[PDB]
DNA sequence: CCTTGGCGGTTAAAACGCGGGGGACAGCGCGTACGTGCGTTTAAGCGGTGCTAGAGCTGTCTACGACCAATTGAGCGGCCTCGGCACCGGGATTCTGAT
DNA sequence: ATCAGAATCCCGGTGCCGAGGCCGCTCAATTGGTCGTAGACAGCTCTAGCACCGCTTAAACGCACGTACGCGCTGTCCCCCGCGTTTTAACCGCCAAGG
């Protein structure tokens, strides 16, 4: 079952601190980031050990 | 509290004229208001193009009488036209 | 015991063509409508009262293409619907070249 | 108000406000907006005419917008007015091809 | 998916379009349609709502959408 | 009085080959001149009404531009 | 460059383009982008149809288009046709649309 | 009363440089361009009275373009345009 | 012992199922409307020619319209009532088919 | 035709809820007063719309005649209607890992 999950990470474009949901499909590899404020959206693979800090990390380097 | 705008005193006034014993839904209110709005663009679009193709800034009654006999079907709007012209006698014969 | 065929469906038309009422139900088509603008922009909320907008023209659109549709198969010396009545009605109306 | 000195029902000053906001000339005459308010008051007091017609028929007091539907698809000049026109509730005509209809 | 369509759904659709009887490719042609009409509605509403640089796809944007393909639809504030 | 009449079978059959359609039915010309009656109606009565606003007793190829614009069956070609 | 038209690269009058903008009874006021944005898109699509427009009338060795050339053009192409669905061309014509069933087998 | 003839010889120069054409063409394409012009600037004047804004930028009129025309042509005139912009910007 | 993440419930449109029956599709055979030619008749088209409403085009003066302070009460936001329909069981009736 | 019996219509009934009355505000319609040029109007000029005809000729009309798709019919075969049977898209309450 996928995992819905509300984070306290800020979002690297609109600065809004805990406004990042992290959507986790493990039955098919593929874990989402949503911010709940300027609506952007960042997809990532996952295995079956990640976590939302996991994706989130991707997502600092996928920016940089 | 910003103060949105109805037709819906107006409309109601006219039906409670032509029908005392009548009620309505408020749903219904809103789709006549939305066809004044409708009808209204409709005119007023064709009065931009009578003004553009007549190479004048002016708007008077008769763009608007030849505005809704360009837009309504023939007899609807001969009768329309009666109802205005009337009107525009009953009004500016006095002030 | 058994019922001859084509009676009830011409009864509930004229029980059908009476109460306005939407006749497809609001979480699946509000499922179908977000998987599909989410195609054309992530993230994005919907005005309850626009998706019930949606329901109506979409609702109302296909009742009268098929309105069409059926009377291009009345023509067509039958009573079934087929594909291609629905292709011929749209090549009518123009919407695929 | 001028609409009552045109011996009317729909307010002058507001369709004159609505047409200098609409970009709709550069000048805006005197009666122009009285005839085209009359214009609305003649169609609307048909419309909810028949309207009132289509109650008269089912026996209802309360206007249901699938009236106002039916009147639209009855008279002739206003269905071919609002041809492009749909109404939410809106519904369609009673109809049936009888050479659907069994034998 | 797509597939959320039933098919006494499109069968209703009949019925108020008044058509008796009915074929099998039918639903499948019927859910594609719908998808393109809708592809284009959406596509050009989200574009309304980009204008707006608001995150909520307005019902006014719909309605004004609807009236650019010339769908124009009353009822919901237009 | 009777040009409907002055259009010829042999036109109806030029328009039906450009058009494309084969084989041409008897009971089909005055159907057609009937509908084609009809466009030009509602056509020339908008032309004229454009013309009636125009305060001048000649209607222009701009008049009807303008006219078959405002149907939606909008041409080209004569600019307007 | 002392034309805003030199200032844009560009082959249109913009000037003109505000002028229209301003007799048109549009907006109380135009801004100074619109006008440079609105010409350039209007040069774009000229260039992209009458790259059709040459291929179509190349199609039969004549170096003058003919409106035939341009119905033909809007016609093979798919954006353009759905743009100009309700649009008719003085001198068209169609497209030849002989069926399948018409041929002599 | 000006058409847009010339206009039209740099850009048939710019594309096919070895193509004539007829007066009608050339008519057909005016007409062509006045409709096209029409569209989006009434198009744009609803985006100013459906949005309150008083005036027009250049955003409006992409958004515009975005709601007529459909996408590779959308895309590739939304490119010339900001094109244009950034060079007309820039000196 | 008390406060979370999972782990299992009744219900109502939804998916199978069969069988068949009535409707879709190939053939059959004619046949009578309709392509095609051919000669015969016709009107349209083209080129001049008078030719004149009348549009096309230009000064001008005005009044109606653009625009600005009071004012003000109608139009508008909030509150409150009741009888108008939404459905429910009764009961009656009318389609529909097997007879 | 013809009866039995499903299907639907249609009549009190009550309930509940929103349509409509209602009422106290305040902001745009109003009222009045002051510039101003757009246009209603007078009038000038030359184009073009109209009408007409003579000559040319290609285009329509009528008919002769076969003929072949349009159609009524037929048999047939099959596959949707429909009614029955589960059955799964939606939400409601004690477990046994946490803290
Ligand atoms: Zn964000």
């Amino acid at each position: 079952i996928k995992q819905k999950l509300e984070t306290q990470f800020t979002c690297l474009f609109c600065n809004h601190d805990n406004s990042v949901v992290c959507t986790l499909d493990k039955k098919n590899s593929i874990g989402l980031l949503e911010c709940k404020k300027c609506n952007l959206s960042f997809q990532a693979p996952i295995n079956s050990l990640s976590q939302p800090i996991d994706i989130y990390s991707d997502w600092i380097d996928a920016c940089e | 509290r910003s103060r949105k705008e109805s037709y819906s005193i107006y409309v109601y006034k006219v039906l409670k004229q032509v029908h005392p014993d009548t009620g309505i839904s408020s749903k219904a209110m809103g789709i006549m208001n939305s066809f004044v709005n409708d009808i209204f663009e409709r005119i007023a679009g064709e009065a931009s193009r009578l003004a553009h193709y007549n190479k004048r800034s002016t708007i008077t009654s008769r763009e608007i009488q030849t505005a809704v006999r360009l837009l309504l079907p023939g007899e609807l709007a001969k009768h329309a036209v009666s109802e205005g012209t009337k009107a525009v006698t009953k009004y500016t014969s006095a002030k | 015991h058994r019922y001859r065929p084509g009676t009830v469906a011409l009864r509930e038309i004229r029980r059908y063509q009476k109460s306005t009422e939407l006749l497809i139900r609001k979480l699946p088509f509000q499922r179908l409508v977000r998987e599909i603008a989410q195609d054309f922009k992530t993230d994005l909320r919907f005005q309850s009262a626009a998706i019930g907008a949606l329901q109506e023209a979409s609702e109302a659109y296909l009742v009268g293409l098929f309105e069409d549709t059926n009377l291009c198969a009345i023509h067509a010396k039958r009573v079934t619907i087929m594909p291609k009545d629905i292709q011929l009605a749209r090549r009518i109306r123009g919407e695929r070249a | 108000t001028r609409s009552s000195r045109a011996g009317l029902q729909f307010p002058v000053g507001r369709v004159h406000r609505l047409l200098r906001k609409g970009n709709y000339s550069e000048r805006v005459g005197a009666g122009a907006p009285v005839y085209l308010a009359a214009v609305l008051e003649y169609l609307t007091a048909e419309i909810l005419e028949l309207a009132g017609n289509a109650a008269r028929d089912n026996k209802k007091t309360r206007i249901i917008p699938r009236h106002l539907q039916l009147a639209i698809r009855n008279d002739e000049e206003l269905n071919k007015l609002l041809g492009r026109v749909t109404i939410a509730q809106g519904g369609v005509l009673p109809n049936i091809q009888a050479v659907l209809l069994p034998k | 998916n797509i597939q959320g369509i039933t098919k006494p759904a499109i069968r209703r659709l009949a019925r108020r379009g008044g058509v008796k009887r009915i074929s099998g490719l039918i639903y499948e042609e019927t859910r594609g349609v719908l998808k393109v009409f809708l592809e284009n509605v959406i596509r050009d509403a989200v574009t309304y709502t980009e204008h707006a640089k608001r995150k909520t796809v307005t019902a006014m944007d719909v309605v004004y959408a609807l009236k650019r393909q010339g769908r124009t639809l009353y009822g919901f504030g237009g």
